[PDB]
C-alpha cells in the first residue's frame, strides 16, 4: 500500500538518525586509520 | 494558444518546486556547480596543478578537500572539456583542473538564474523585487573575488579554490601579499556584516522582548495568526527602551527593514570594489608617511610597521609552497625570522 | 484514549515541549524524580569513567600523557600513589570506579520511580517531603539540609588528610610524595586572609593557595560554616530585608544557583590553570606559567654546562638573556617568561633566595633532577590542537598530547559561560513572572501608554 | 574461582533485563501486581550479586 | 588496565562512559513518541 | 497538488523500493572506489603513485596547451 | 565486533523500551 | 518622602530621557572615565613598552599615528597580570611608559559594559517588556571579555590582550592565527556562520518586508510615509511575503510566524557570536583549532600536503616574525 | 509511468549522496 502512516514517524525517526550517526563515527574513526591518519 | 504561451502555463504551475523560465537556467547550473564541487572534493586531485591531494579519497578531509584552482600555466583558460588542453578526455581534464573552471562558471550562470528567479517570483506573486536587488551583494562578491580577481592576476591558479582550509589559505594570502585588512573598502565590508549580523540580532530580541500577550502560554509563539491585522509586538514600548538606553531608537517600521537591506548589501559591495582594486595589485599596502619616518628613525614602531613584519613572514614562508610554478628556493639563510623563532 | 488526555502537553501545561522540564516547577514528586535520576548520571559518569580510564591507564607512564582527568583526582587525595606520584597501586582506583557504577543503579533506580511510578505530587503525601516554592521557611529549612550536607562533606576531605593516609603534597621535603597532614591551619587571619587577596597577578586570591595545611584548615572553617549555617538555616525564618530583596519561586531560585555555578566554574578554571598544589603537576602536567619557566631552565642550564656566565649574558634588547629583574627588583628568568615570575614549583624553589633566582645556587646546586623535571615539563606545555596533536599551532603530527589543564579549563569556562547565561535568563523570566508580564504585553493596559513622553 | 567470570557475567545479563524491565513495568497499565512481585526480586538478587561479586573479587 | 580478572570485560567498559549521553537522546526518541505535544 | 513526504516516508510501499534501492546505490558507490575505478575515472594518484621511487619533486603542469602529453609523460615515469 | 556489539545492544534498549510502551499503550 | 526614597525614585524613573538606574549608578563614572582616558590616550599618549623589552610601539596620533595605525597599546609584559593603577606607579611618566592607560581603560569598560547589560534587563523589567534583549547583547560582551581579560589571563599577560586600536586589533588576529591556527577552530567558523548568517538574514529580512509594504503613499513621496509610529495594523502583508519566500526555495522553508521568524534572527547571529567568544576563550587556554600538518602521507611515507600544510606555511610565516625581540629560546610557549 | 518535478528535484540529489556516502565509506579502509 501506499498507505501513509503504516510505519510510525517516530521509529523512521530515529532509525535514520542513528544511520546518522553510524555513518558519521565511520568518518571520524578514518581521521584515525588509514589514508589522512597521519601515521 | 501557441505553443510559447502552453510552455509559459506550465513553467508557471504552483507546484512544491516552482520551475519558471528561470529554472531552465538555474536548475542544471546550480546542480552541475554543487555536484561539481562533491565530485571534485570526493574524488579528484590537485597533484598535478598544486602539488596537493584534495578528496576524501586521498585522505582529506571536510574541512582540507577542495576542488583546486588550475595550474598557472593555463592562465585564464576556460578550460572547456573540448577545449585544446583537455581535448575531449575527461580524465585529463580532471587532472588539469577543468573542474574549477567548471563550477565557477555553472556557479555565476547558476548565480543569475537564482536572481531571475528571485525576480520571476515576485512579478509572478506581486510583490516589489527588493529581495533580487538585495542579491546583487552575494552576486558582486561572487564575480569580483572568483572572476575579476584571477583575471586581473597572472591566471586563475589565484582565484580562491573551493574548499574550506583552501579558502582559509586565501585570506592568508591576501594578508600577507595585499595587506587586505588595512584596505578601508575591505573595512567597510566588514561594517556591514557585523552591523548587519547585529540589525539581525538586536531586531529579533527586541520583537521578541516587546511581544503583546496574545495567548494564555508560556511558550509566546502559538499565540501569533499569520492573517492577523495587528502588529504582534509593541513598536511604541520598543522605541521607548532603546530611546532611553542607547539614546536612539527606530520609529518607523519600513525606514527598520529598508535599512537591514542597506547595510549588509552595502557592506559586501564595498568589499568587491577594493577585491576589483587587489586583482590589479592597487593595495592599501602602505601608509608613506610611515615608511619614510619609520627608514630614517630606528625607534619608530607602530601596529602598522609591525604587520608588515608579519606579511614578509607569511610571504617568504608561504611561497615556495604556495606558488610551486615559481620554483622559489630561499636558503634557510636569506628567510627573515625574529630572534630565536 | 485521547493524545491531550494526560497533563504532559502544551495544552495542559502551557509549556512547549522544547521547554517540557518547566512542566515540572509545580509537581514536586516528579521534579524529586528528574533531580535524582540526573544526580545518578553525574555518579554513573564518575564511575564509568574511572574505569574507562584505569582500562586506558599505563601506570608508569605519567597520568598527564594519556588523557585522564578522574585518575588525578583520586591521586591527590593520596589513594594509589607514592613518592613523586609514581602509582604504587591502581585497585584504589578500581575501587572508586565501581562504587560510584553501583551506586549510580540505586540514584537511577530512585529516580525512575519517583519520575514514573511514584506520586507526582508530595504533598498529599506528607508534609516533610512536600513543599511549596513560596513557603520561605521550608525553602531555608531544605536548604539547610543541604548545607550540613555539604558541611560534612568538606569534614571527609579533612578525615582523609588527617586521619586516612594523608593527601598527595608535591611540595612535600625530600621530593613530593603522600603526607598525613596533623597540624591544619585554623588562624582565620590566614584562612579568611586567601579570601580578601587580589585576584590578579601575583596574589591570585584563592587559587594561591600553596600547601596542605592551609586547604586541610580551610575545610574545617567550611564544614564548620556549613553545619551552623545548616542549623540557623532550619531555625530560622528569612528576615524582612531579605523578604524585600528577592523574587520567591522555584525558577527565581534556579537563577541564583545558576550565577553562584557560573561563578564556581569560572574559578575552578583558573584554579586548574595556575594551581599546582591541589592539581599537582606530576598528575595534570605543568601549567603554563610552570612549563615557561622551565624551558628558561632548560636553556639555563645547557649553556650555562658550555661555559656561559648566566648571570651577566647581556641578551639582544639589553635585558638579561637568562636572568632579569621583575619590576619590584626579583631576579626571575628572562625571555617572555618574564610574564610568569609568580610561578612557584617544588623543582624551581631550591635555586631561589631572598632575591629571587639565586645565582650560586644556579651555579653550583643544579641537580640532574631538577634538569630532568624542567626538560620534561617544558616538552609537555599544555599546548596543542583540538584533534589532540601536542604542541604549537604550527607543530607537525607525531606526538598525541593536550593536556589535561587544557581540557579542564576551557571545559569549564564553556560551562561556566553558559550557566552565567542560564542565570541572565531564568533572573530575568523570574522576575518578569512574578510581576505577571512574561508572556508579553497587556495590549489593553500597555504601561508606556501611560507614561510622559521622553520629549 | 572464576565462576566470579560468570556470577559477574549474571549481574551484568541481570542488570541489562532491569533496565528494559523496570521503566516498561512502571508505565505498563495491566499486571503491575506482578510486575512490582518481579521488581522486589530482581532487586534483592541483584543486590546480592553485587555482594557477591564483591566479595569474590578478592579471591580471583 | 583493570584488575584481570575482569578483563573479559574491557570492550563493555569502553562503551560504559557514553550511556549517559544516550539518555539526552532519549529524551527526543521519546518525545517523538508522543508527538512532541 | 502533491502527496505530502511524511505520508510517503511512512508508507509500507516506499520502504519496499528503498530497501532494495538505497543499499543497492550504497554498495555500487563502496565497489566504485573498493574496486579502484574511481582512481581511473579521475585520474587521482595511489598512494604509490605520487613519485617514481627516489624523486622528490612534483609533477606539476607548466605548459598549457601539451599539459595533455605533460601528464602523460608524467604517468609514464613511474616506471 | 565485540564494543560494536556491546554498543549496538545498549543503544538498542533505550528505543525498546519507548518501542515495548508504545506497543502497549502505555504511561508514555 | 525621605531623601533616599526621592533618590531611589529618581535613579529608577522610567522618565529620564535616558534611563539611570542601579545598573548606571556605577556604568555611568565607569565608561566616562574609561572613554575619557582613552581619548586623551589615543591623542596624546607616548610610546608603550608593549612586550616588556624596552622597545616602546607608539600608539598616539600626537606621536605619529593616524586613525587607522593609532592605538591605546597594551601594558608591558614585565607586568604581566599585575594590577596597574596608577597609584602603583612612581610617577604618570612611567605609569605612560608601561602601558598603565590600557589597564585603567578595559578595566572601567568592561565593567561598564557588564553594567551596560544589567541596565537593559532592569530598563525591560521597569517598562513592563519580557527580559531577554540583555541575553542577546551577552554574545557580543562576551566577545569583549575574550579579548581583554580571558586571553590576558590563559595566556599570563594583558600585553597580550586586544589592542584598542584599528591595526592593533589586525596584529592581534594575525598572531593569534599563528599561534592558535583559529581559523581551523569549529568555534571560530560557528562565529562566521553566525555572522555571514546574520548579515544574510539580516538583509533577507529587510528585503522580504520591503517587498510587501501595502500601498499607503504616492510615487512623489518615500514608502516610509506609509507606516506612522504607533499604529495598530501590521504595515506589510507578511502572507504575500511568505507566499514569495516559500516559492523561491519551497513552501515549508519560509517562516510563516512572525514570532518564530525573529526568534531565528535572534538566536542564529547570537549563538554563533556565543561561540565565537568561546573559540577565543578556550583558544586561551591553548585549546586549539584542528591540526592536520602532514595527515596526508603516500606509500612510502612521502607527506602529501594538503591546503592545510599551506596555511601551515602561512602560520609559520607570523610565527617567526612577530615580536622579533621578545624570544630567546626555541619555542614560544605563551 | 508518471513522474513529477518534485520527484525527479528529490533524486537528482538523492540518488548521487547515497552512492557517495558508499563511496566514502569504502574510503576509510584505504591504507598507505
Ligand atoms: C557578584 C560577583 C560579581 C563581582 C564583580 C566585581 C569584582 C571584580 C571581579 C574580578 C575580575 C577578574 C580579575 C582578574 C582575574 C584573574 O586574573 O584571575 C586569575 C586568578 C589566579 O591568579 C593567578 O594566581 C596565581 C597563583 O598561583 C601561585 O600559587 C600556586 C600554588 O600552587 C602555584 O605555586 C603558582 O605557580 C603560583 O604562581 C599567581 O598568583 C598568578 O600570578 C596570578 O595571575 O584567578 C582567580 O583569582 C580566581 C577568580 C578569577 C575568576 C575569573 C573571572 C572570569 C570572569 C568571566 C566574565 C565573563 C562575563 C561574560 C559576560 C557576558
Ligand atoms: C542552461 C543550461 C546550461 C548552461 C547555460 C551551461 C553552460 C556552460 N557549460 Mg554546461 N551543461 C549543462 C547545462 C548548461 N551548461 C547540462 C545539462 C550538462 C550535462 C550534459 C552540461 C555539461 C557541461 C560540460 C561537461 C562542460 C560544460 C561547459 C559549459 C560552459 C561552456 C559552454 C559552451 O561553450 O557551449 C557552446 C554552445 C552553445 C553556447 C550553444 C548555443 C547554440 C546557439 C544559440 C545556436 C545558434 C542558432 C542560430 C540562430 C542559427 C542561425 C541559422 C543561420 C545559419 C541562418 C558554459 C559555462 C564546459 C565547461 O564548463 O568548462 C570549464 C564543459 O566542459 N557543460
Ligand atoms: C536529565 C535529563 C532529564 C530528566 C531526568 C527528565 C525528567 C522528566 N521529564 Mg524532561 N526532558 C528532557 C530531559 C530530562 N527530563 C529533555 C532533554 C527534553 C527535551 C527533549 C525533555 C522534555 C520533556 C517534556 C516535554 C516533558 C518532560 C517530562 C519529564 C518528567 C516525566 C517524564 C515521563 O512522564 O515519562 C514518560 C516516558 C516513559 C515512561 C518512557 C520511559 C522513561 C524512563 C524514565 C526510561 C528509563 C531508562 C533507564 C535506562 C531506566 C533503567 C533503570 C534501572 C535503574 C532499573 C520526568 C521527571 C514531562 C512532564 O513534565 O511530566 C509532568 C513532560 O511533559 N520532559
Ligand atoms: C568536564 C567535562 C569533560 C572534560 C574536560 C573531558 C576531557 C577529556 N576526555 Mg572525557 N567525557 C566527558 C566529559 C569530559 N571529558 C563526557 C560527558 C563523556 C561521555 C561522552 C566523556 C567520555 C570520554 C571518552 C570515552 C574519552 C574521553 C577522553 C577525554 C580526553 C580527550 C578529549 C577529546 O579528545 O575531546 C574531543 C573534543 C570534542 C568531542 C568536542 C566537544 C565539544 C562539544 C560537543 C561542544 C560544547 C557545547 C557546550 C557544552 C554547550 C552548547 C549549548 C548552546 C547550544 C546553547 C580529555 C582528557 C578520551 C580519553 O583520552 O580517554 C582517556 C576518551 O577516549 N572522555
Ligand atoms: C534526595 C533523594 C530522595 C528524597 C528526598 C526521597 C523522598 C521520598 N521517597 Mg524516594 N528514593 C530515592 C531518593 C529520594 N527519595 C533513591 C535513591 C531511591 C532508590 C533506593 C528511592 C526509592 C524510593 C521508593 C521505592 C519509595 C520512596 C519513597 C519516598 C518518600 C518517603 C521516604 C521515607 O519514607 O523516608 C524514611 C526513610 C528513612 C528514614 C531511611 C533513610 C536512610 C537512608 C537510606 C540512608 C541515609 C544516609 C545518607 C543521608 C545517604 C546519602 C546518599 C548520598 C551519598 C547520595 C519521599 C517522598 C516512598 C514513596 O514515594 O511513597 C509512595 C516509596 O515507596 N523512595
Ligand atoms: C548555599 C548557601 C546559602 C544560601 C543560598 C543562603 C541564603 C540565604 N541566607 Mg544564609 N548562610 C549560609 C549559606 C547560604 N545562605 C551559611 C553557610 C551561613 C553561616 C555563616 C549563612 C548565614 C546566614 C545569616 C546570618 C543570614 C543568612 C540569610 C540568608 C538569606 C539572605 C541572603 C543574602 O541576602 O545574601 C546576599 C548578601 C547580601 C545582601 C550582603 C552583601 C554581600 C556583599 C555585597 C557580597 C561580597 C562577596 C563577593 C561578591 C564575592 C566573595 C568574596 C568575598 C569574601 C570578598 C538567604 C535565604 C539572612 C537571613 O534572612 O536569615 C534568616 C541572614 O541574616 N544566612
Ligand atoms: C533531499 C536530498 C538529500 C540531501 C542532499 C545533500 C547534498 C548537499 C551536500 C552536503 C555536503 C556536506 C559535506 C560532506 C562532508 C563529508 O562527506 O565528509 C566526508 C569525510 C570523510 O572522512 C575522511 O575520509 C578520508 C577517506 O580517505 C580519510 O579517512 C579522512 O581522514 C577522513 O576525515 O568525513 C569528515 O570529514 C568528518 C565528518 C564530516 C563533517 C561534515 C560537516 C558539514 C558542516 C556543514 C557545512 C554545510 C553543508 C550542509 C549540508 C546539509
Ligand atoms: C561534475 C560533472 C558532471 C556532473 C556531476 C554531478 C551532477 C554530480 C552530483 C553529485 C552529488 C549530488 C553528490 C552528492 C554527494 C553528497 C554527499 C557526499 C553528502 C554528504 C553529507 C553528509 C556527510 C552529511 C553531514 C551532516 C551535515 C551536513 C549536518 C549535520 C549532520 C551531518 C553531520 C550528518 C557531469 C556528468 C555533468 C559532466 C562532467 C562533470
Ligand atoms: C526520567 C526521564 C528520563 C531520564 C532518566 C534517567 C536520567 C535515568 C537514570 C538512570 C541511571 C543513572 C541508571 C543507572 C544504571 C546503572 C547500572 C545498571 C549499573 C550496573 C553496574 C554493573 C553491572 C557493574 C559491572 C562491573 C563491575 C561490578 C566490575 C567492573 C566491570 C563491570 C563494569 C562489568 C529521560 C531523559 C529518559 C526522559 C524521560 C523521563
Ligand atoms: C576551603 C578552602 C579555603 C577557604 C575557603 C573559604 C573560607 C571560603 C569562604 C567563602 C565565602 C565566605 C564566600 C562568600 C560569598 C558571598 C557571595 C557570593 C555574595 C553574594 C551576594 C549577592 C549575590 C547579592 C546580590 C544582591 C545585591 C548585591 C543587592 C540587593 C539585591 C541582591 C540581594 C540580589 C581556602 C581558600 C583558605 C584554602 C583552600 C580550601
Ligand atoms: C552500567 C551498566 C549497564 C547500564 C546500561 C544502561 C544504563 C543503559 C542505558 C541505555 C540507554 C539510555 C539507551 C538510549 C539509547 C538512545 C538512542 C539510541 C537514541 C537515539 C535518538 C535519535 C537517533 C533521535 C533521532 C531524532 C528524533 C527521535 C526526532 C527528532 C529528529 C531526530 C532525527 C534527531 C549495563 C546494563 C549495560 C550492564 C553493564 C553495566
Ligand atoms: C523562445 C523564443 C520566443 C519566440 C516565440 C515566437 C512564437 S511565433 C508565433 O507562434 C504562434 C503559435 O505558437 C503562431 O500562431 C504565430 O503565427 C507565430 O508568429
Ligand atoms: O607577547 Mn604578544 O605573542 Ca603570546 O606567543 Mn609568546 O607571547 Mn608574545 O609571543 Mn607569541
Ligand atoms: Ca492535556
Ligand atoms: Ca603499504
Ligand atoms: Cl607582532
Ligand atoms: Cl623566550
Ligand atoms: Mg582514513
Amino acid at each position: 500500500m501506499s498507505e501513509g502512516g503504516r510505519i510510525p514517524l517516530w521509529i523512521v525517526a530515529t532509525v535514520a538518525g542513528m544511520g546518522v550517526i553510524v555513518i558519521v563515527g565511520l568518518f571520524f574513526y578514518g581521521a584515525y586509520a588509514g589514508l589522512g591518519s597521519s601515521l | 494558444r501557441g505553443w510559447f504561451d502552453i510552455l509559459d502555463d506550465w513553467l508557471k504551475r504552483d507546484r512544491f518546486v516552482f520551475v519558471g523560465w528561470s529554472g531552465i537556467l538555474l536548475f542544471p547550473c546550480a546542480y552541475l556547480a554543487l555536484g561539481g564541487w562533491l565530485t571534485g572534493t570526493t574524488f579528484v586531485t590537485s597533484w598535478y596543478t598544486h602539488g596537493l591531494a584534495s578528496s576524501y579519497l586521498e585522505g582529506c578531509n571536510f574541512l582540507t578537500v577542495a576542488v583546486s584552482t588550475p595550474a598557472n600555466s593555463m592562465g585564464h583558460s576556460l578550460l572547456l572539456l573540448w577545449g585544446p588542453e583537455a581535448q575531449g578526455d575527461f580524465t585529463r581534464w580532471c587532472q588539469l583542473g577543468g573542474l574549477w573552471t567548471f563550477i565557477a562558471l555553472h556557479g555565476a550562470f547558476g548565480l543569475i538564474g537564482f536572481m531571475l528567479r528571485q525576480f520571476e517570483i515576485a512579478r509572478l506573486v506581486g510583490v516589489r523585487p527588493y529581495n533580487a536587488i538585495a542579491f546583487s551583494a552575494p552576486i558582486a562578491v561572487f564575480v569580483s573575488v572568483f572572476l575579476i580577481y584571477p583575471l586581473g592576476q597572472s591566471s586563475w591558479f589565484f582565484a580562491p579554490s573551493f574548499g574550506v582550509a583552501a579558502i582559509f589559505r586565501f585570506l592568508l594570502f591576501f594578508q600577507g601579499f595585499h595587506n587586505w585588512t588595512l584596505n578601508p573598502f575591505h573595512m567597510m565590508g566588514v561594517a556591514g556584516v557585523l552591523g548587519g549580523a547585529l540589525l539581525c540580532a538586536i531586531h529579533g530580541a527586541t520583537v521578541e522582548n516587546t511581544l503583546f500577550q496574545d495567548g494564555e502560554g508560556a511558550s509566546t509563539f502559538r499565540a501569533f495568526n499569520p492573517t492577523q491585522a495587528e502588529e504582534t509586538y509593541s513598536m511604541v514600548t520598543a522605541n521607548r527602551f532603546w530611546s532611553q538606553i542607547f539614546g536612539i531608537a527606530f520609529s518607523n517600521k519600513r525606514w527598520l527593514h529598508f535599512f537591514m537591506l542597506f547595510v549588509p548589501v552595502t557592506g559586501l559591495w564595498m568589499s568587491a570594489i577594493g577585491v576589483v582594486g587587489l586583482a590589479l595589485n592597487l593595495r592599501s599596502y602602505d601608509f608613506i608617511s610611515q615608511e619614510i619616518r619609520a627608514a630614517e628613525d630606528p625607534e619608530f614602531e607602530t601596529f602598522y610597521t609591525k604587520n608588515l613584519l608579519l606579511n614578509e613572514g607569511i610571504r617568504a614562508w608561504m611561497a615556495p609552497q604556495d606558488q610551486p610554478h615559481e620554483n622559489f628556493v630561499f636558503p634557510e639563510e636569506v628567510l627573515p625570522r625574529g630572534n630565536a623563532l | 484514549n485521547s493524545i491531550f488526555a494526560t497533563n504532559r502537553d502544551q495544552e495542559s501545561s502551557g509549556f512547549a515541549w522544547w521547554a517540557g522540564n518547566a512542566r515540572l516547577i509545580n509537581l514536586s514528586g516528579k521534579l524529586l524524580g528528574a533531580h535524582v535520576a540526573h544526580a545518578g548520571l553525574i555518579v554513573f559518569w564518575a564511575g564509568a569513567m574511572t574505569l574507562f580510564e584505569l582500562a586506558h591507564f599505563i601506570p608508569e607512564k605519567p597520568m598527564y600523557e594519556q588523557g585522564l582527568i578522574l585518575i588525578p583526582h583520586i591521586a591527590t587525595l593520596g589513594w594509589g600513589v607514592g613518592p613523586g606520584g609514581e602509582v604504587v597501586d591502581t585497585f584504589p582506583f578500581f575501587v572508586v570506579g565501581v562504587v560510584h557504577l553501583i551506586s549510580s543503579a540505586v540514584l537511577g533506580f530512585g529516580g525512575v520511580y519517583h519520575a514514573i511510578r511514584g506520586p507526582e505530587t508530595l504533598e498529599e503525601y506528607s508534609s516533610f517531603f512536600g513543599y511549596d516554592w513560596k513557603d520561605k521557611n521550608k525553602m531555608t529549612t531544605i536548604l539547610g539540609f543541604h548545607l550540613i550536607v555539604l558541611g560534612i562533606g568538606a569534614l571527609l576531605l579533612v578525615a582523609k588528610a588527617m586521619f586516612f593516609g594523608g593527601l598527595y603534597d608535591t611540595w612535600a621535603p625530600g621530593g613530593g610524595d603522600v603526607r598525613v597532614i596533623t597540624n591544619p591551619t585554623l588562624d582565620p587571619r590566614v584562612i579568611f586572609g586567601y579570601l580578601l587577596k587580589s585576584p590578579f597577578g601575583g596574589e591570585g586570591w584563592i587559587v594561591s593557595v600553596n600547601n596542605l595545611e592551609d586547604v586541610v584548615g580551610g575545610h574545617i572553617w567550611i564544614g564548620l560554616i556549613c553545619i551552623a549555617g545548616g542549623i540557623w538555616h532550619i531555625l530560622t525564618t528569612p528576615f524582612g530585608w531579605a523578604r524585600r530583596a528577592f523574587i520567591w519561586s522555584g525558577e527565581a531560585y534556579l537563577s541564583y544557583s545558576l550565577g553562584a555555578l557560573s561563578m564556581m566554574g569560572f574559578i575552578a578554571t583558573c584554579f586548574v590553570w595556575f594551581n599546582n598544589t591541589v592539581y599537582p603537576s606530576e598528575f595534570y602536567g605543568p601549567t603554563g606559567p610552570e612549563a615557561s619557566q622551565a624551558q628558561a631552565m632548560t636553556f639555563l642550564i645547557r649553556d650555562q654546562k658550555l661555559g656561559a656566565n648566566v648571570g651577566s649574558a647581556q641578551g639582544p634588547t639589553g635585558l638579561g638573556k637568562y636572568l632579569m629583574r621583575s619590576p619590584t627588583g626579583e631576579i626571575i628568568f628572562g625571555g617572555e617568561t618574564m610574564r610568569f615570575w609568580d610561578f612557584r614549583g617544588p623543582w624551581l624553589e631550591p635555586l631561589r633566595g631572598p632575591n629571587g633566582l639565586d645565582l650560586n645556587k644556579i651555579k653550583n646546586d643544579i641537580q640532574p633532577w631538577q634538569e630532568r623535571r624542567a626538560a620534561e615539563y617544558m616538552t609537555h606545555a599544555p599546548l596543542g590542537s583540538l584533534n589532540s596533536v601536542g604542541g604549537v599551532a604550527t607543530e607537525i603530527n607525531s606526538v598525541n598530547f593536550v593536556s589535561p589543564r587544557s581540557w579542564l579549563a576551557t571545559s569549564h569556562f564553556v560551562l561556566a559561560f553558559f550557566f552565567l547565561v542560564g542565570h541572565l535568563w531564568h533572573a530575568g523570566r523570574a522576575r518578569a513572572a512574578a510581576a505577571g508580564f512574561e508572556k508579553g504585553i497587556d495590549r489593553e493596559s500597555e504601561p508606556v501608554l501611560s507614561m510622559p513622553s521622553l520629549d | 574461582t572464576i565462576l566470579f567470570q560468570l556470577a559477574l557475567a549474571a549481574l551484568v545479563i541481570l542488570s541489562f533485563v532491569m533496565v528494559i524491565g523496570v521503566p516498561v513495568a512502571y508505565a505498563s497499565p495491566q499486571d503491575w501486581d506482578r510486575s512490582k512481585q518481579l521488581i522486589f526480586l530482581g532487586s534483592g538478587l541483584w543486590i546480592a550479586l553485587v555482594l557477591v561479586v564483591g566479595v569474590l573479587n578478592f579471591f580471583v | 588496565k583493570l584488575p584481570e580478572a575482569y578483563a573479559i570485560f574491557d570492550p563493555l567498559v569502553d562503551v560504559l562512559p557514553v550511556i549517559p549521553v544516550l539518555f539526552l537522546a532519549l529524551a527526543f526518541v521519546w518525545q517523538a513518541a508522543v508527538g512532541f505535544r | 497538488g502533491e502527496r505530502p513526504f511524511s505520508d510517503i516516508i511512512t508508507s509500507v510501499r516506499y520502504w519496499v523500493i528503498h530497501s532494495i534501492t538505497i543499499p543497492a546505490l550504497f554498495i555500487a558507490g563502496w565497489l566504485f572506489v573498493s574496486t579502484g575505478l574511481a582512481y581511473d575515472v579521475f585520474g587521482t594518484p595511489r598512494p604509490d603513485s605520487y613519485y617514481a621511487q627516489e624523486q622528490r619533486s612534483i609533477p606539476l603542469v607548466t605548459d598549457r596547451f601539451e599539459a595533455k602529453q605533460q601528464v602523460e609523460t608524467f604517468l609514464e615515469q613511474l616506471k | 565486533i565485540a564494543q560494536l556489539t556491546m554498543i549496538a545492544m545498549i543503544g538498542i534498549a533505550g528505543p525498546m523500551i519507548i518501542f515495548l510502551l508504545a506497543v502497549r499503550r502505555g504511561n508514555l | 518622602a525621605n531623601l533616599w526614597e526621592r533618590f531611589c525614585n529618581w535613579v529608577t524613573s522610567t522618565d529620564n530621557r535616558l534611563y539611570v538606574g542601579w545598573f548606571g549608578v556605577i556604568m555611568i563614572p565607569t565608561l566616562l572615565a574609561a572613554t575619557i582616558c582613552f581619548v586623551i590616550a589615543f591623542i596624546a599618549a607616548p610610546p608603550v613598552d608593549i612586550d616588556g623589552i624596552r622597545e616602546p610601539v607608539s600608539g598616539s596620533l600626537l606621536y605619529g599615528n593616524n586613525i587607522i595605525t593609532g592605538a591605546v597599546v597594551p601594558s608591558s609584559n614585565a607586568i604581566g597580570l599585575h594590577f596597574y593603577p596608577i597609584w602603583e606607579a612612581a610617577s604618570l611618566d612611567e605609569w605612560l611608559y608601561n602601558g598603565g592607560p590600557y589597564q585603567l581603560i578595559i578595566f572601567h569598560f568592561l565593567l561598564g559594559a557588564s553594567c551596560y547589560m544589567g541596565r537593559q534587563w532592569e530598563l525591560s523589567y521597569r517598562l513592563g517588556m519580557r527580559p531577554w534583549i540583555c541575553v542577546a547583547y551577552s554574545a557580543p560582551l562576551a566577545s569583549a571579555f575574550a579579548v581583554f581579560l580571558i586571553y590576558p589571563i590563559g595566556q599570563g599577560s594583558f600585553s597580550d590582550g586586544m589592542p584598542l586600536g584599528i591595526s592593533g586589533t589586525f596584529n592581534f588576529m594575525i598572531v593569534f592565527q599563528a599561534e592558535h591556527n583559529i581559523l581551523m577552530h569549529p568555534f571560530h567558523q560557528l562565529g562566521v556562520a553566525g555572522v555571514f548568517g546574520g548579515a544574510l538574514f539580516c538583509a533577507m529580512h529587510g528585503s522580504l518586508v520591503t517587498s510587501s509594504l501595502i500601498r499607503e503613499t504616492t510615487e512623489t513621496e518615500s514608502a516610509n510615509y506609509g507606516y506612522k509610529f504607533g499604529q495598530e495594523e501590521e504595515t506589510y502583508n507578511i502572507v504575500a511575503a511568505h507566499g514569495y519566500f516559500g516559492r523561491l526555495i519551497f513552501q515549508y522553508a519560509s517562516f510563516n510566524n512572525s514570532r518564530s521568524l525573529h526568534f531565528f534572527l535572534a538566536a542564529w547571529p547570537v549563538v554563533g557570536v556565543w561561540f565565537a567568544a568561546l573559540g577565543i576563550s578556550t583558544m586561551a587556554f591553548n585549546l586549539n583549532g584542528f591540526n592536520f600538518n602532514h595527515s596526508v602521507i603516500d606509500a612510502k611515507g612521502n607527506v602529501i600536503n594538503t591546503w592545510a600544510d599551506i596555511i601551515n606555511r602561512a602560520n609559520l610565516g607570523m610565527e617567526v616574525m612577530h615580536e622579533r625581540n621578545a624570544h630567546n629560546f626555541p619555542l614560544d610557549l605563551a | 509511468p508518471i513522474f513529477t518535478v518534485r520527484w525527479v528535484a528529490v533524486h537528482t540529489l538523492a540518488v548521487p549522496t547515497i552512492f557517495f556516502l558508499g563511496a566514502i565509506a569504502a574510503m576509510q579502509f584505504i591504507q598507505r
